[PDB]
């Protein structure tokens, strides 16, 4: 099954089909291959994509290849954040770099820009990792530009959770944002489904 | 100095030679010239060089 | 006359009176005692106070006696600041101490907390000299409280124009704020006017 | 629901032009129910009662901007200073129109005195342009006064910071004396023959009279002064062929005030965008309730970026003065002021006229003794 | 140069009781062994050597 | 009282008062300024640990030491400048005033040496302030009548 | 309470001279105030004994 | 193709694409991911400084140097950590396939030595950022029909802002560019046995 | 892509060992993970030749 | 200890050639002059001396 929309639970629906029909099911792209957390031994479902752990591994490889050894981890209360933080801490503990790492700053609720302002003013470093949904990433980047945390020396690296549609790019995205996604347009849809077959 | 065994020997100690000096190359009219010069001459005045 | 409020321009009005009535006029208390820039040559107006240079000498003598040597210097565009910075530079030029001085952090306007925030985040030293008006001092200290620049190692030495009236101690001031003024409650107003007469 | 605007003005034609600007401000500035009222106060011979009439007639009117447009006063002190202090009592920007002196242009004494005419410090920008174009580097600063002279020397050091140069000789002293000849003859025996002069009018007449005693009317001299130094008896005492400056639309009064009031009204409509409506209260009866948007509306004075004006492109800089002002460059061709150049932006455009120098040729005198 | 270097402060305590005005007086004093060392540039000292 | 006035209208010998804010929101009169000298009541700087509500302070570390020449060199401050040269650190010593009373003062002096360099590099790395002074009771310490 | 220059530099900065051609020890503070050329001699400091 | 799976069901070697947001406000493919390692089209990492229209400042400096063994030691990346050791700073070298081909790649390498510490202490004091890169044109400088080669041509044609590396100073070099104050007594010398 | 220890430390952290009574050289990183007692032998480093 | 220090890095790229399991094999390799030097502690080498 392939897809070009942003409805991930359809693949999870296929997972429920994979819980019942006992049929190996492949998801190509779109909502058919967006990353779900934990599969089932009762399921035989599979996606064609990269996990958030492997994507974090790629992002830390990028941060290692430019010697950007100082960073700050910023996440919202969007779920999957605990596994994200734990994987990053275990990867830094297994890293030859010796990352001069500023601590992890999160949020609590819909921001009044009163306590979250104090949380965002703690950063004086350059590279910031940001894991949050697209509906709040625009708010975070607009607040960081309002607080001057989108400077010329600063950097911003995000996963594919915000970088979805190529067309929908608001003004608040700074020109210089690096994202990572498995949407490889060099490989066509027919090549992907031929590889699946 | 790194000659293995003090075998190859220099001539003199800087007497009959051209006697120039290394510098830092900058563009003509660059505003960084005086600042780099003052920073280098500050870096001489502590034995760090 | 001695003023009770915190309006220095009243004395400036009195300064114009000293330009017109040809009467020796003594500024005594409050906004009537606050130091203006340049008294007129035709004026005979005189204030019971110190210069900004003598008060800077007192503040640097405090810093020399208490061994706080690595410092910064923050002023707004409230004037009288260029000669203050020049006096500090000549004092460093006339110093057997070997002072360390982080560069001058200026402020463009009443702060948007957009461009001045990065200027304040350049500071990571101990003692900061602040020179602005009293409401602007409340705003900048509230910003530094939001920036966390009001800690145990983060001292603030302010001139008398920041302090003003000793009868009013407004909010957002650190319990341990260092000020240098001359509004002594022991040195009574009756003794002031008796010495003037 | 109304905005009262007060000014210090006498003539009926400029009051009519002020009300015409009031009428033009209500045309293209939307359909909001804001209105405008006019108040202009006239001359009083006593200077204290000037500011007294201003305070009791404009604080009770709750004005938002104060403009003074009086050149022809017989008292040559030119003091709207208590009016500017009264406006500074609740942090109101004083929009100047006539004067250019550095003791009035200083932000320390005059906290909120912004204007669309450049001070005499920007004559050093024209002098710096002459040093760039005509390739001149041997200058001597001669200012007879000390109030504007310290700021003029500070601006000269600020503009020579870019070339990283310093003046060979600087002179500030007490005017009124005749025997200034020693420093002038020792500056003659130096190697700079480009002489920079800027002082008061009678002081310019005194040093021009001293120039006749010292044979300073020969060859090699480069003289370039402001507008005060080419008027009165200083005009008669000056050596002919001297190059001078002039403000384009400087003594223009009607269109200058009209463009300034247009900037005022459009700045009010800029302030109406982000609401925060604060009003200066009646401080005449026991009130020290300060105006909160004092600096903030001054920010509107700092960010008043426009391009429409009879005088030219009106825009305020970091000094609160006119960006890239329109200048004419005059020549005193045998006691006759002859325009030998115009100026736009940052560039002098010399016209097709003749430049007769006080010394030799008609081209640039690079009279340098090459050390 | 020795007053800036704070680790060279101790020698700075000495020469303030011992400094001269001209180097020829220093050569004359060290000839009579009134001096015992002389921090100086190498050209003059090698020429007198 | 030398109440003379300058050319720009200032008292030549005014009465400057240097104040701090206490824990109960009052300005305490601390330091008067004299003709040239500065009279300071608090030679030891008072900490005022709670400048605000959310301030836990664990880095004003009080440190005592002993004069032992190969590690601790304790010298007089220069009376011409009253400034320790920057290779040294400040210190104070409790010096008794008289033999009759136990009251004394705290003379400020300079310290260099090896353990001083160790303490300075700990301040470089661990980033903590330090309050250095000297011991007056015993030099190393010995349990006498179960009193250290 | 003002530091001024003495000696050869005090005579130069007073305008008594036009150019110093002398064994001038090039260091930090001299470059902070006046311009330099390139040095014609290259040497350091040493100790004379008997 | 090894598109194998794990116990968590993810792909062992998936296809990762590292995109940016350029000044043209659209997504641009930059980084590709191999079976284990990363490949970058822009190994040279530029500023992308125009995040929006409010940025007039400038602190990066394009700096070229040249290999000299007592001054600029140029080494490979450390294979144990895939990271330059802490005194060494990154750089690049424009290495081609062979002499016949004309296209090359900028391989990242490490630098240490004498001038490296000078540049680092200058970046401490003058407080700027820097982009170290070698030159593949050749030696220090030689005028070949009013065209300089190596570092001097990169300064005259202004593709290099400044050459902080070790460089001799003579008359024609002082004519074509401007130098600093000297810092080391380096005349000439003759070696025998 | 995971760091481990081997030898006596690799047998210590895995629970195969609980006390290392052996000539272990105390340095920074080995103290960064486990606790050390005060050293019973004081020495340095040198070079063996023939 | 030799991997940390930046002024001993080059020797660290040389001593990684002949890394030995036991010190007895190091004694055996220097015993037939297959080596030329060895880095070890004080008292162990004093006991071997
Ligand atoms: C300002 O200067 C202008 C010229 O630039 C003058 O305006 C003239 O005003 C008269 C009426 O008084 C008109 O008849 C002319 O047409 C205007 N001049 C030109 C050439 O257009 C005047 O000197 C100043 N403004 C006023 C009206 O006083
Ligand atoms: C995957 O790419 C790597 C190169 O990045 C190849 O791995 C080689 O395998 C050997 C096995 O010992 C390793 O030493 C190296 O990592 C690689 N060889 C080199 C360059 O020395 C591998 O061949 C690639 N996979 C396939 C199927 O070709
Ligand atoms: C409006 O202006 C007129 C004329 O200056 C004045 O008489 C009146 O008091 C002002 N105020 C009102 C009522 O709008
Ligand atoms: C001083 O001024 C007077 C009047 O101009 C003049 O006669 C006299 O010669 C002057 N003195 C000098 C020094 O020339
Ligand atoms: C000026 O020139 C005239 C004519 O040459 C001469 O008489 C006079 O002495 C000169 N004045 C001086 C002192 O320069
Ligand atoms: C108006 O200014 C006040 C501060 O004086 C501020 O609290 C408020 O947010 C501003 N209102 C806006 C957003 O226009
Ligand atoms: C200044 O210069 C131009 C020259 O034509 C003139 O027309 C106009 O009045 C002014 N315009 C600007 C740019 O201010
Ligand atoms: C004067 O006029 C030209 C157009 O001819 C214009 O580009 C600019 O405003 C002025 N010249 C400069 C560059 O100052
Ligand atoms: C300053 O005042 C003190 C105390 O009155 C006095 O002992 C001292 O001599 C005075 N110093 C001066 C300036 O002479
Ligand atoms: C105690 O003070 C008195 C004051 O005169 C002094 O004579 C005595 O020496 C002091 N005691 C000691 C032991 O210093
Ligand atoms: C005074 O000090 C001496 C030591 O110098 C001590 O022996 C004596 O006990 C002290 N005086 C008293 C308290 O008797
Ligand atoms: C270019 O020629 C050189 C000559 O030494 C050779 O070593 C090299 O292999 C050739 N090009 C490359 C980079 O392969
Ligand atoms: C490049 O040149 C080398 C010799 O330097 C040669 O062995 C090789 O075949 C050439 N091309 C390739 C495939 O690298």
């Amino acid at each position: 099954f392939g897809d070009d929309t942003d409805q991930e639970a359809v693949a999870q629906m296929l997972d429920f089909i994979s819980s019942q029909t006992f049929i190996p099911i492949l998801g190509i792209s779109g909502g058919a291959s967006m990353i779900m957390a934990d599969k089932d031994p009762t399921s035989t479902f599979f996606q064609f994509g990269a996990s958030i752990q492997q994507q974090a591994t790629v992002m830390l490889k990028i941060m290692q290849d430019y010697d950007w050894h100082v960073f700050s981890l910023v996440t919202t209360i969007f779920p999957g954040y605990r596994d994200f933080i734990s994987f990053i801490k275990t990867t830094v503990d297994n890293s030859f770099v010796g990352w001069d790492m500023q601590n992890v700053i999160t949020l609590d609720t819909s921001f009044e820009d009163a306590k979250t302002q104090v949380q965002l003013k703690k950063i004086h470093s350059s590279v910031i990792l940001l894991y949050c949904s697209k509906d709040e990433a625009v708010l975070i980047l607009s607040e960081a530009r309002s607080l001057g945390l989108t400077g010329y020396d600063f950097f911003w690296i995000v996963p594919s959770l915000v970088s979805g549609n190529t067309e929908l790019i608001p003004k608040e995205f700074p020109s210089g944002l690096i994202s990572v996604s498995y949407d490889d347009w060099d490989y066509s849809l027919e090549a992907r489904v031929r590889d699946g077959l | 100095g790194r000659d293995e065994g003090c075998k190859l020997v220099t001539i003199g100690s800087g007497y009959i030679f051209a006697t120039t000096g290394y510098g830092i190359a900058l563009q003509k009219g660059s505003p960084w010239k005086r600042q780099i010069d003052l920073a280098l001459l500050q870096f001489v005045g502590d034995g760090e060089m | 006359f001695g003023d009770d409020t915190d309006q220095e321009a009243v004395a400036q009005m009195l300064d114009f009176i000293s330009s017109q009535t040809f009467i020796p006029i003594l500024g005594i208390h409050g906004g009537a005692s606050m130091i203006m820039a340049d008294k007129d040559p035709t004026s005979t107006f005189f204030q019971f106070g110190a210069s900004i240079q003598q008060q800077a000498t007192v503040m640097l003598k405090i810093m020399q006696d208490y061994d706080w040597h690595v410092f910064s210097l923050v002023t707004t565009i409230f004037p009288g600041y260029r000669d203050f910075i020049s006096f500090i530079k000549t004092t460093v030029d006339n110093s057997f101490v070997g002072w360390d001085m982080q560069n001058v952090i200026t402020l463009d306007t009443s702060f948007e907390d957009a461009k001045t925030q990065v200027q304040l985040k350049k500071i990571h030293s101990s003692v900061i000299l602040l020179y602005c008006s009293k409401d602007e001092a409340v705003l900048i200290l509230s910003e530094a409280r939001s920036l966390g620049l009001t800690g145990y190692d983060f001292f603030w030495i302010v001139p008398s124009l920041v302090s003003g009236n000793t009868e009013l101690i407004p909010k957002e001031f650190p319990s341990g704020l260092i000020s240098v003024s001359y509004d002594d409650w022991d040195y009574s107003l009756e003794a002031r006017v008796r010495d003037g007469l | 629901k109304i905005v009262n605007i007060g000014a210090v003005l006498s003539t009926r034609k400029h009051e009519q032009m002020f009300r015409e600007a009031v009428n033009q401000a209500n045309k293209r500035h939307g359909s909001w129910k804001i209105q405008l009222n006019a108040t202009s106060v006239t001359h009083k011979p006593n200077a204290i009662q000037m500011a007294l009439s201003v305070c009791e007639d404009l604080i009770s009117s709750q004005v938002y901007a104060i403009l003074v447009s009086h050149p022809p006063t017989p008292n040559d002190h030119f003091t709207p200073t208590p009016v500017s202090y009264t406006a500074g009592f609740y942090r109101i920007p004083v929009l100047g129109l006539t004067t250019r002196m550095s003791i009035y242009s200083d932000k320390s004494i005059h906290l909120s005195f912004l204007r669309t005419v450049p001070p005499y410090s920007h004559q050093s920008s024209v002098w710096f342009e002459m040093m760039r174009v005509y390739n001149w580097n041997h200058i001597i600063l001669l200012v007879s006064d000390d109030h504007e002279g310290r700021a003029a020397q500070k601006r000269l050091e600020t503009l020579l910071e870019e070339r990283e140069s310093k003046a060979e000789k600087v002179l500030q002293f007490d005017p009124g004396t005749k025997n200034v000849t020693a420093l002038l003859m020792e500056a003659r025996e130096l190697e700079a023959r480009v002489i920079i002069l800027s002082a008061s009018e009678d002081d310019a007449a005194t040093v021009y009279r001293a120039a006749a005693m010292l044979n300073m009317t020969g060859s090699g001299y480069v003289w370039l002064v402001g507008e005060r130094e080419i008027s009165g008896n200083a005009l008669r005492y000056a050596p002919d062929g001297i190059i001078g400056l002039q403000l384009i639309n400087g003594k223009n009064e009607s269109a200058h005030i009209s463009d300034a009031v247009g900037v005022v009204a459009q700045a009010v409509h800029e302030l109406l965008e982000k609401e925060n409506i604060t009003d200066p209260p009646r401080g005449c009866v026991g009130n020290t309730n300060i105006w909160k948007t004092g600096p903030l509306f001054k920010r509107v004075l700092m960010s008043s970026k426009y391009a429409d004006g009879v005088t030219g492109r009106v825009e305020f800089n970091e000094d609160g003065d006119r960006k890239f002002a329109n200048y004419s460059i005059m020549n005193l061709q045998n006691r006759k002021l002859v325009q030998v150049g115009i100026y736009n932006g940052t560039h002098v455009i010399p016209n097709d006229r003749k430049i007769i120098w006080p010394g030799g040729e008609t081209e640039k005198p690079r009279g340098y003794q090459m050390s | 140069y020795f007053r800036r270097q704070v680790e060279l402060s101790t020698m700075y305590r000495h020469m303030e009781k011992h400094n001269y005005e001209s180097a020829a007086e220093a050569i004359q004093a060290v000839r009579d062994n009134k001096l015992h060392a002389f921090i100086w540039d190498s050209a003059v000292l090698e020429f007198e050597a | 009282k030398d109440l003379s006035f300058t050319e720009e209208g200032y008292q030549v010998h005014p009465r400057l008062v240097v104040i701090v804010l206490n824990k109960d929101r009052e300005w305490e009169k601390v330091g008067k300024w004299e003709n040239q000298t500065l009279s300071l009541r608090h030679a030891v700087w008072p900490r005022y640990k709670s400048f605000s509500d959310c301030e836990p302070d664990d880095n004003h570390l009080s440190i005592v030491t002993l004069e032992e020449a190969p590690f601790v060199i304790v010298e007089d401050i220069d009376p011409l400048t009253e400034t320790c040269v920057r290779n040294t650190v400040p210190c104070r010593k409790f010096v008794k005033i008289n033999n009759s009373t136990n009251e004394g003062m705290n003379v400020k002096k300079c310290c260099k040496g090896f353990c001083i360099d160790i303490l300075k590099k700990l301040s470089r790395t661990v980033k903590f302030t330090y309050d250095l002074y000297l011991v007056t009771n015993g030099k190393h310490g010995k349990k006498v009548n179960n009193v250290w | 309470n003002k530091k001024e220059w003495n000696g050869m530099m005090g005579e130069l900065l007073s305008g008594q001279a036009d150019m110093i051609v002398a064994p001038l020890t090039i260091n930090n503070e001299r470059a902070q105030y006046i311009e330099f050329s390139k040095p014609f001699k290259y040497q350091g400091l040493t100790i004379l004994v008997k | 193709k090894d598109l194998s799976f794990t116990e968590e069901g993810y792909q062992v070697h998936p296809r990762l694409v590292v995109i940016v947001l350029n000044k043209d406000r659209e997504w641009e493919k930059v980084g590709k991911w191999e079976n284990q390692t990363l490949s970058l089209r822009h190994a040279v990492w530029p500023r992308y400084k125009s995040f929006s229209d409010c940025e007039p400042d400038d602190n990066h400096l394009s700096i070229v140097t040249l290999e000299e063994a007592p001054f600029v030691i140029v080494e490979d990346i450390d294979p144990l950590t895939e990271t330059c050791v802490r005194n060494t700073v990154p750089c690049r070298k424009f290495v081609k396939i062979n002499n016949s081909t004309n296209e090359g790649m900028n391989v990242k390498k490490c630098c240490k030595g004498f001038c490296i510490d000078i540049l680092k202490k200058l970046s401490r004091t003058v407080k700027f950022t820097y982009d170290l890169y070698l030159v593949t044109n050749g030696k220090h400088g030689k005028k070949v029909n009013n065209v300089w080669n190596g570092m001097i041509g990169e300064v005259v044609y202004q593709r290099a802002v400044m050459a902080v590396g070790s460089l001799t100073i003579n008359e024609e070099r002082s004519e074509v560019v401007d130098f600093s104050v000297p810092f080391v007594e380096t005349g000439i010398s003759v070696m025998v046995s």
